């Protein structure tokens, strides 16, 4: 019993040291439930509540770092017999890049030869005497508990599934199929995300784990765009969101953003779309698949009422210094309200 | 928190914009994904503290330079971006981009770039420019030009195999630091 | 919403000014999982710990006084027909003696007749149309949960 | 908290260890349990705040004289108590009681009390003790004892009916208030 009560209160020492929450507060919770339900410890459980009102404050107000994460395979019989053939997905540290980390690796392996492909490797490298190590990124996949599921979970509380409590891995494989027109570079964009299957959650009791099974996809351009709309209507939401429930925040996001999504000048995206899907020539190319565009359509007809939010915001942030900024910014957003309502055809 | 607010420009003969949608995608090499907007702004800091990333995509078009005179003002940094294997990219810079950028916000600290240096020492690209009756740019007239505009440093850095651009953009972060 | 969450913030109040204790910590754990499970109300969560702590040290350290219990029966018909041919046991106040109790309840009912004897009236003093009261000490029975 | 020490005395042919009981259990008049136990000790308060109360109950034997001396010393308060209807309670508090309790404690309040109230009054007990060449103690022999012993209240109480043995109680609670 007191070896039980001193690793409980090492274990606060160390919550109170370590900076992590959730679990934390998920076994202060349980401590709770101890200390009410058989032994009525009632200092030791204010201790433990006012803590955990800590954590709670800590989780709103302190910043947490997303950890990245990198892909590594070592190949070659030079490796120990733990790192032979195998892949493992390595938890970057606070802001650790992928360059830091692999001359951090290579410096323990000088012998290995950095493989320069993401390709995986054939039979020789594998069977090659030499060591062969091959580092890149990939992207974590959010796992969201069942209690959360159709519920409004802050942002601040989402972030930490998006980069915690993984186990799947993707990442994105750019293929050239279709004309390389000189100026529409999205006529050719195929895409084959490279699916990694892990059978533990990232944080655990190692920062890498292997993978288990690996599946490959296959992505058309219309589903890339639909994708891409997705992905960008979230990015949207989730800065309105984040703008609407703070009060000292910068405008700088907002500006990017609204610059992004009004004037893509460098490329335009909008044109592209128009011309790769909205013409009867791809009505040729996909006789029966005309659907899709029903969802582009609708995507961004849903984001149109995001862009008056973030047109809200910003006049609500509007100054002097932000007057012609805004002031192009509402003229292309009644423009582009005329366009989708108009020219496009689509309905909103 | 704070935020970095910097301008990038430069010609459509170079195509920065690839190099930027690169790092900011962190992809590798060969495997990036041009995207449909502009203007990619990211949350990635190097040393201090976390701080947050603003790339204006500037078009090198010329009809949208009644556009760009605007957001100079109240930007932290500046980056000028040019090709050392492009001569054109060298001309237009000395034309145009150099003296307008200076002149629109003559006291801020300037970091000098060059693009493509994996083709700088290249055979094939080398011969044909010469067949085209065009020089690369060695490191020696950047430093001239560095010198001349007293940036705080000159940098490098390439795309295709992506050296030094990290080190660009710590160096571009560190420059307020 | 509002004014569930306006009467539970009415309960906290008066459980402050109440001193009663079990019932309130009982409560206070049932608010808890509330705040935690639906609405993730941090601060007034830890309000609401930090006054379940109070009642846990007042529990150990405040005194409670005892209240005294008394059974107390009107018979004859000049009572109510509330009051008529029952008994009710009476929950005395803090330090509250069955003769003030006594006193106070006669004043009442100048018209009651205090009976001087424990025995239960037969049907002469319960059917009589006189007012009769008797009041007596009892000991409660502690039930444990 | 507060704790109050008061020594009871009187002879056995009273027996105010009864009265004393039925006060300490307070059941209903005639109805009392004599308990094995002697030293009845509770915790009732009237006015003020709640404190404990103690009362020694101490044997009219002769034979435990020695061990009564030392429960004087320390004591807030003494309750010497006698019998209205029992002249033999009068002569004995007259000739010992009286005057060893008040040697021990020259400097304490003292509260005189009567027993059998309801027995001064009676016309059989108070033939019988005409009979037995007996008087009844009455008020006035009581309150020139009070006056001469400087009491702060003299009082008179009962135990079949209880009368006033409740306000005899707050008084000597009150005595330290």
């Amino acid at each position: 019993q007191e070896l039980k009560e001193k690793l409980y209160q090492e274990i606060i020492s160390y919550f109170d040291k370590g900076k992590m929450w959730e679990k934390a507060i998920k076994l202060s919770k349980e401590l709770a439930e101890t200390y009410e339900s058989k032994v009525f410890d009632y200092e030791g459980l204010g201790n433990l509540l006012k803590k955990r009102a800590s954590f709670y404050e800590n989780i709103i107000k302190a910043m947490r770092p997303q950890p990245e994460y990198f892909a590594v395979g070592y190949y070659g019989q030079g490796f120990p017999s733990f790192l032979r053939n195998k892949i493992f997905i390595y938890r970057g540290k606070e802001y650790e890049r992928r360059e830091d980390f692999s001359l951090r690796l290579l410096t323990q392996f000088p012998n290995a030869e950095k493989m320069t492909s993401t390709t995986p490797p054939g039979e020789d490298i594998k069977s090659s005497p030499k060591q062969y190590m091959q580092c890149f990124t990939v992207k974590p996949v959010m796992s969201l508990p069942p209690s959360y599921k159709d519920k409004p979970v802050p942002e601040q509380i989402l972030n930490y599934y998006r980069a915690n409590e993984v186990q799947q891995f993707r990442y994105s494989r750019p293929f050239r199929k279709g004309e390389k027109d000189p100026d529409n570079e999205f006529a050719t964009m195929w895409i084959e995300r490279t699916t990694y299957t892990t059978a533990y959650t990232f944080p655990g009791i190692l920062k890498w784990f292997e993978v288990k099974q690996i599946s490959t996809e296959e992505i058309s351009p219309l589903e890339n765009a639909i994708e891409t709309m997705e992905l960008t209507n979230e990015r949207i939401s989730n800065c309105v969101q984040q703008h609407a429930w703070d009060r000292s925040l910068s405008v700088h996001p907002l500006s990017m953003l609204l610059s992004g999504i009004v004037d893509p000048a460098v490329m335009g995206g909008f044109s592209n779309y128009e011309k790769a899907f909205f013409t009867e020539k791809y009505l040729q190319e996909h006789p029966e698949d005309q659907e899709k565009v029903e969802l582009l359509k609708r995507l961004i007809a849903l984001q149109m009422p995001l862009l008056t939010e973030g047109i809200r915001i910003h006049g609500e942030k509007l100054t002097e210094q932000l007057k012609p900024l805004h002031e192009r910014l509402s003229s292309c957003f009644r423009e582009l309200k005329e366009k989708v309502e108009k020219h496009y055809g689509v309905i909103t | 928190m704070q935020a970095i607010k910097c301008v990038v420009v430069g010609d459509g003969a170079v195509a920065k914009t690839c190099l930027l949608i690169s790092y900011t995608t962190n992809a590798f090499p060969g495997e990036y994904i041009p995207t449909v907007f502009d203007n990619y702004s990211a949350n990635v800091m190097v040393d201090g503290k976390p701080v947050n990333l603003g790339l204006w995509d500037t078009a090198g078009q010329e009809d949208y330079d009644r556009l760009r005179p605007l957001s100079y003002p109240q930007t932290d940094v500046f980056l000028i971006c040019f090709s050392l294997v492009s001569p054109a990219s060298f001309e237009n810079v000395r034309a145009k981009w150099y003296p307008e950028v200076r002149h629109h916000c003559p006291n801020t600290p300037i970091i000098l770039v060059g693009t493509k240096l994996d083709l700088r020492d290249d055979k094939d690209t080398i011969e044909k420019l010469k067949e085209k009756k065009l020089t690369p740019i060695t490191y020696p007239q950047g430093l001239a030009m560095a010198k001349e505009i007293g940036a705080v440093k000159y940098l490098e850095c390439s795309a295709l195999t992506q050296r030094g651009l990290k080190t660009v953009f710590d160096e571009a972060i560190r420059a307020v630091l």
